[PDB]
């Protein structure tokens, strides 16, 4: 979710 | 056969394009050329090159009419080229990735991005299609025409599609390194991809390749050890990885590190490399197209590749 996307960028 | 018919038709079309009548009206030459294209496509509509070349010819004509200032016929032939793409993917070749992409690039070149989004998503909606390359091209368009953030969204959409294969991860990572010049994001994407596809030799080799060229010895060795010791890469699918490791040590290491790595490799393939120690030694010295042995010596050694 927004967690993987936050970790990436 | 069919190849003869295609060649006949293309030669007829080329003749018409040569303006044998020496008309000065480009609209008339274009009408005649497109007529020949139509007759051809009636019976060879399953050949994607004919659609593409016909659309390209119409676009070229549109540009020539624009240079001469005839904006009305230019706009007309521009829209008709778009319709050529639309007809091509609407019948016969409804699943031809190449024409979908060509269409997308044409509408991108006309600055009609909404139509580009529709085209890529139409293709993506066909269930029995491998969408990986589709996502790669879509991300390329998003990044170069709408910016990093649109690209990251397309990448998100790709990860959420269970049909997508590992290449998009590679692409996204390389994009972040090559376009945003951001090594940290590149790393994180490669690492997420590694969690998901660490058992795929082509993926692991892509990450290895990226990191090696960063030219930091310790990080490269660490990644080599991670992948070859832990991880999911089958031991029988790891030969190329060991090869890259031996080349890394040959470039930055000494003879001792090379021999350590060589022996670990042989252990890992003790069975497959029985009696092939000398054929392996060849690869300690080879560089580009220079070999330490003649072709006949190499064949007698059991040398491969």
């Amino acid at each position: 979710g927004d967690e993987e996307e936050e970790w990436l960028y | 056969q069919e190849a003869q018919q295609v060649d006949m038709w293309k030669k007829y079309i080329q003749w018409e394009k040569s303006n044998p009548l020496r008309t000065e009206d480009q609209t008339l030459i274009t009408k005649r050329v497109m007529f020949a294209y139509e007759q051809c496509l009636l019976v060879l509509g399953h050949h994607p090159d004919i659609w593409y070349e016909a659309a390209q010819y119409l676009e070229q004509s549109s540009k020539l009419l624009a240079e001469k200032g005839d904006m009305n016929n230019a706009k007309l032939f521009s829209d008709e080229a778009a319709n050529i793409y639309e007809r091509a993917i609407s019948t016969l070749l409804k699943k031809n990735m190449l024409l979908y992409f060509a269409y997308a690039d044409y509408e991108e070149s006309r600055m009609k991005y909404e139509k580009v989004h529709s085209i890529y998503n139409r293709l993506l909606a066909i269930e029995d299609i491998d969408p990986t390359l589709v996502y790669i091209q879509y991300m390329k368009f998003a990044r170069r025409a709408e910016g990093i953030k649109s690209g990251r969204m397309i990448f998100k959409k790709a990860r959420e599609d269970t049909r997508t294969r590992h290449h998009v991860y590679v692409t996204a990572a390389l994009m972040e390194y090559y376009c945003s010049k951001d090594k940290s994001v590149a790393f994180k994407i490669f690492e997420l991809g590694l969690k998901k596809y660490g058992d795929i030799p082509e993926y692991v080799l892509a990450y290895i390749d990226y990191l090696s060229h960063l030219n930091e010895d310790n990080n490269t060795r660490v990644l080599f050890e991670r992948v070859l010791t832990s991880g999911s890469l089958p031991p029988e699918k790891s030969g190329e990885i060991w090869a890259r490791f031996l080349a890394f040590e040959s470039n930055i290491g000494d003879l001792a590190s090379i021999l350590k790595v060589e022996k670990r490799r042989f252990t890992a393939f003790k069975e497959e490399y029985e009696g092939k120690e000398t054929a392996l030694l060849v690869d300690r010295y080879k560089f580009m197209d220079l070999y330490p042995c003649s072709a006949s010596e190499l064949k007698a050694l059991g040398y491969k590749d």
